């Protein structure tokens, strides 16, 4: 009797380590468990990873957009790179930060398969740049030169982008 | 972390 | 009274990790037991794999062919070479794909037993490019150029061969 | 049935170790947790800590300020640099330490991220040296000069700043 | 409350690792603990293996033959050689086989006590030369040179020689 | 269903390994747990203890003073310096040892914070020779020339100082 | 609930790995648990042993000998040399073994406490030697040129001396 | 459930690792627990060690002198030395061995802390010479030759001196 | 009588490896010797690197910068990013590279002293940013969006800076 | 033949690793060597240390001052703490440094032998800020609140203390 | 051609490490060896020693007192328990030291022979407290507690007692 | 040109680590190497020794009495055991000692292979006891008493024995 | 310049270590080295050794065998199996041995290979048993119960076999 | 494995 | 530790 | 190991 | 050591 455990129960999940393919099936799982006992009850999901690769996340985030409940999201501490993107990928009014939490968007590291596939790569990180421009409300040509340069930025100033929209 | 989210 | 217990109730195998034989004596169980509560519930089978050898995968596909249920399949994320060989070979029409999964056909690495058995290795992967050629309704000489090379093709772009036929 | 889950029981947490990511998203839940059960119950938190990290430090601080009850503090033994703080951030007169208990004051040591983030850790260590001033009634200019050497502090002694104020 | 476990009941034993005194003691125990409950119940043996030993492999022969109910037998799989000489001693009518799987018969390796053993090593596998074509039905000088060189061969050749006799 | 859990059951503790910030933090919590059930019941504590470090034996020493019951003192077999310093700190007529235990005075290894912090060091190792002198009954010049050499003494000779009241 | 636990239920013990300290402790006790239960029931006792060490052997024996019981012995595979002078040491007529079994009979290895004892390394070599011959029915001066050199003997073979006198 | 935990009831312990303060602390509270049981049940120790230090071997002896009821002793196997002294430290007249046991009378190894404390170890293994001369009835001036060199005894010679007076 | 030896003869220098402290103390002692043997002979500097820190690469530039001849560079396949900035400080026509070298420009990892040193690293960075806009001919609001993202820039582009201007 | 070696000749000497006894020794023997050559040739020494230590910084300084002949410094890059005490402590118009080098001054770390000795640490942590206070032409009172932070200090600042008096 | 070696020409030895077997050897032998080819010659000794051993360092102070050259004697930074000894131990007037040197007198760690030897030991830390007394002039009531406690004397007050007798 | 190397030059051997047959055969060598070159020419032995194993030293033995020359022995410091039965097995009146060395005996460690030889160990040693006896002129009762125990005798002592007949 | 490369020129060499391919090598290439200077020389071969295997030591007694020189043998300390083998193979009259020195005569261990190949190493340590009975004067009979057993014999009595034949 | 081993 | 923090 | 110990 | 080993 774990008190992660206990937090499951209630609907909150606590993805706090990091991204591999470990971590994802068992997300992926609790995302299908908890919604087969209802199917409108608010789930959520707390944030505080240093990292994240790129086959994995985009596979949490599909997960996410089709059990009919809605999800929320909150930023404990940081938002590294790419697991950060999840939580610009919740609900249009229920995401939320700490007044000292920092966040950054950047591409992220490694490679697909985790011979290198070039050619899958470079479209993987190209709808990255497409799907956050559609919940931010930004145009793509400047998200294009902030996928790739690298500065955290505050929980005050991330408001002005879209990532955020509530800060308690 | 409530109110309200839960 | 794990996660991944509870999946299996209800009929769901989370193979998730890689195929040796370890792993591969411990799925046929779970094979065969649910055909026992049961000789009609449709059990299912999720993969997310990064890859797999010869001899055991050659295991699986004979035991599922022979229980009286039908099996479905679905891809989470990634569908590396031979795991994925097995994506191809649940039902004719309940095999599933999430809109961004790749998957890829290769013949697979390393040898059989797992000296070289040089007459053998020859004659398996024979089979694959042929069992494939009865499941997706292609003619063979194509598959004979697909299993020799490497390029991850998508999940919109899979549909044309016919390792999926419905995507979610 | 562990002796530090009893004293969970009736309201106590045991910071005793260090500070990290770990254990940081660990103590986060036992707030929340302790919160729910009533909302008006005196929480408290003990503290003997050899150091501490940046990132993490100003998370429990955020979650102490929002939940609806009130949290008093102890100092048992050693009050590294960062601990100390939280020391001096719970209520505004039910902080206490034992009179043989040693704290000093210091700004941390690593980075925020834990390439070097230069223009984010010199911002997050000039909030330090501002909420310790409203919490102990000093002066700005003399603070900028206590938190940049070192030298351990009695508990006698440390009363006349205003981390403390009544020693048991 | 394992998975294993729960093959132990109704009758299957699952050797799938290797052959050597450690696992040796498990299965003589689990075979005359199982011939206790009821002696007229089919046991089954199911195999899938990698090699074995000379001293312990004729350690379970011994007790196969003795329990007064009769043992069934299938391949999984590789059937090394060593294990696979269980294979072949079972019953008259009930030896089994996938349509997949390989065996090979060749004289073991490694040694009697696992100095050298001379005289007895080259005694015991003779007795492997001849038990082997009494529950065949070939001539003894067939096996002699099938007992010395190293092909795999597959389920639906193996059928000629009287290894196995019903393919499912 | 330990054997040590069952003398923490009718109060006793056993302090028999050493002393660091990892064992000061559990006996801490004992002291104060077994107080909250009887604030009149006797509690002891048993020594046996090859040495200890200068920060968390000044812990117990005050926990020891603070909560309402009293506490008694026992020397089984070795015992080092500082752990020795708790034995004459119990009750003035409630300290024991067998008649073949060791005891020695000296003042402990290591620093203060377990760079070194000179200032400290040297303060708090002129307590002990203070705090010592109340609970024996000798002058301070005295212990100031047995708290800087090595010499083991006696349970028979030990009483002559006033270390121990009555010897079983 | 392990499945040699349930072998110490109705009367066996596993003798399989080895002999030292560790192991002779363990099964002393056995022998003197079951004997308390019930004083005449027979007691067994099944062997598989690569070798064994001098000092122990000569514990189990004696204890062997001691409870008002009876014990039976079998040959499971091997018989190293010092477990199977414990077979050799049964009920006059309920030593048994299988009909591929091997036993040898030569002095142990390593030394007596496991300086070197000449002396009485010399004098328990002796004892063997001599105990030996009074079970079998053979002369003295044929056990000291068996009890020299290295050859396996089989169980058919073996009944001429005396160690074994009725194969199943 | 474990099998010694079982020998703790009905008042048996098993000396039969070594000794050293882990071992020590252990033994010395099984003591004092079963005499709260009962206070006048015999007790009993069963030996079988190849070693012991001596600062821990003169605290199960005081303890062992102390509780109302009255211990017995038993040497299965090998008597080390240090731990063998607590043989010949039991009863006056239930002392036991079996028949093949070895028993040695040395001084210890190692230091008494386990910088060198010379003037107390010369000190107490000259305790050691005179314990055991009041509890076999010698001389002293042989003793002085006997804890000097080197020699396993046999039992039944062991007899002779008094460190054993009946032998079952 | 090694190969780079006699590449130092004739005033050549091999930086191939990496920088850090143990490296540079080693260049600029070659860089000082050559200068005594001739003041006026041309000294090279092939360059192939993965990396390099920041203090050292600023004690390369100023030796460079000191002894009376002139330096040239060359390319020789990558062009790491703190290095590389060698390459663009030593003449103003005499900086080659292969055609088919690569060339990056990213502010380098890691910090000064190699606690962290905020207002220096920050400093120092900033002077990267300077140096490199009077060697090229660029505007400086153009380096300091060029000295934050990464992206390698072939031989054949790179002229259009300034950090080449003859190709060979 | 070494380039070091070569760099012995014409009288140079290179601390460029950190400082301990090893080197120390090492360092104290080619000083006494080079001045038995000529007594009035003019010696120097190049520093680039990322630290040291107490004890043995104080054998150069002392080794300094005795040799009739006079030593010039130079700092290339960083001057840690301690050692960059020496290159206050060559001659009067003889301390040199390059334009991007950073010196800091601060109190060394670790203690004096390398139990812990307080007096004497703290004795000679009080002769540098005097000696430092002799060469530079500061007060006494500056000094101790720049020998207790951390800050680096540029080459062109350091001038206006006396560190250094001319910067080529 | 080493440069310690050159220190052996000219008649220096650098005892610089530690002392134990291994390098007492290397340094009896460099003395034995510098007598031979001059006997008048004045050798010295250099000290510069962290700790020593009882056994090896009585072995050097025999060789000394045997080759008719003198020896002399400098404390080069810390004088250490053992090898310090030494220092006192040259010449009557030929005892240097550097001011800024420590030097502490403390019998040794370790023992004899490096079971415990303790009539030896004993008696072997006599003669040091016995020697030490008549090269300085003291009483040797004082020294026996001044070899029993720990405290750094200072190259300035040591010359007080007569280890030392001019400082340069 | 190593210093262990002059002194092989002449005729001195330098026994200082430990025996074993590695360095054994590296002895016999130079020993009979030495006598090549002058057949009277007295050659030396320095010992400093702490063990030796038994068969390797009845080879040094042996050769020492072969070669015309004569042997003259020497015991700088510790005189192990059978090591210092060599010093006791040179020349009748050149054996010489320092005044600080100890030196004992005791039968060695270890066996003579280095299974177990027992009727082979115990003829050995008994040579030991009686060539020791003709060397000294005591009786065998004698010496049969101090081959069993542990005592350091000193070099004024050992004088009464005969180990050695003249000390410098 | 090496001393055993000293004892190669005059016509020795020494097998001192253990025997496998490595050294095999090695040695036949000196023996047939030394042949060439001089076709008439008396080589020699000095042996101390503990083991040896069965394929290697049948190649340098061939060479032995070949080259028209004339060997000669002595036994140096210990004489294991194999190696041994090769003592008894010199000359008729030049076999020699220390008169302390043990050899023993048993069949070695290990394989011939170094599968198992049974039919040749029975066949091969036939043939010692065939000419060690050539060179002896025995008969066969008893060789065939000296091969089989263990126990070293001395140099005075493996004269009356003719392993030696003069004993110096 | 049944219809028919078990 | 109580009287007062609980 | 009784009769009688214990 | 000489006078007089050697």
């Amino acid at each position: 009797y774990d008190i992660y455990s206990r937090l499951l129960k209630d609907r909150i999940i606590m993805l706090g380590s990091a991204i591999d393919d470990n971590v994802a099936n068992s997300i992926v799982s609790q995302l299908l468990f908890l919604a087969a006992e209802d199917p409108e009850k608010e789930i959520s999901l707390y944030i505080n990873s240093p990292g994240g690769s790129i086959t994995a996340g985009m596979a949490i985030y599909d997960t996410m957009q089709f059990i009919k409940p809605k999800v929320s999201t909150i930023c404990i501490g940081m938002a590294a790179s790419m697991g950060a993107f999840l939580l610009a990928a919740g609900e249009k009014g229920k995401r939320y930060a700490l007044p000292n939490s920092e966040v950054m968007i950047h591409q992220p590291l490694g490679g697909a398969q985790g011979e290198i596939a070039a050619k899958r790569i470079l479209l993987l990180r190209d709808k990255l740049n497409k799907v956050l421009a559609e919940r931010t409300g930004q145009p793509l040509e400047v998200i294009e030169r902030d996928t790739d340069r690298d500065n955290f930025k505050s929980a005050e100033e991330a408001l002005e982008y879209g990532l955020i929209d509530k800060i308690l | 972390f409530s109110p309200a989210a839960p």
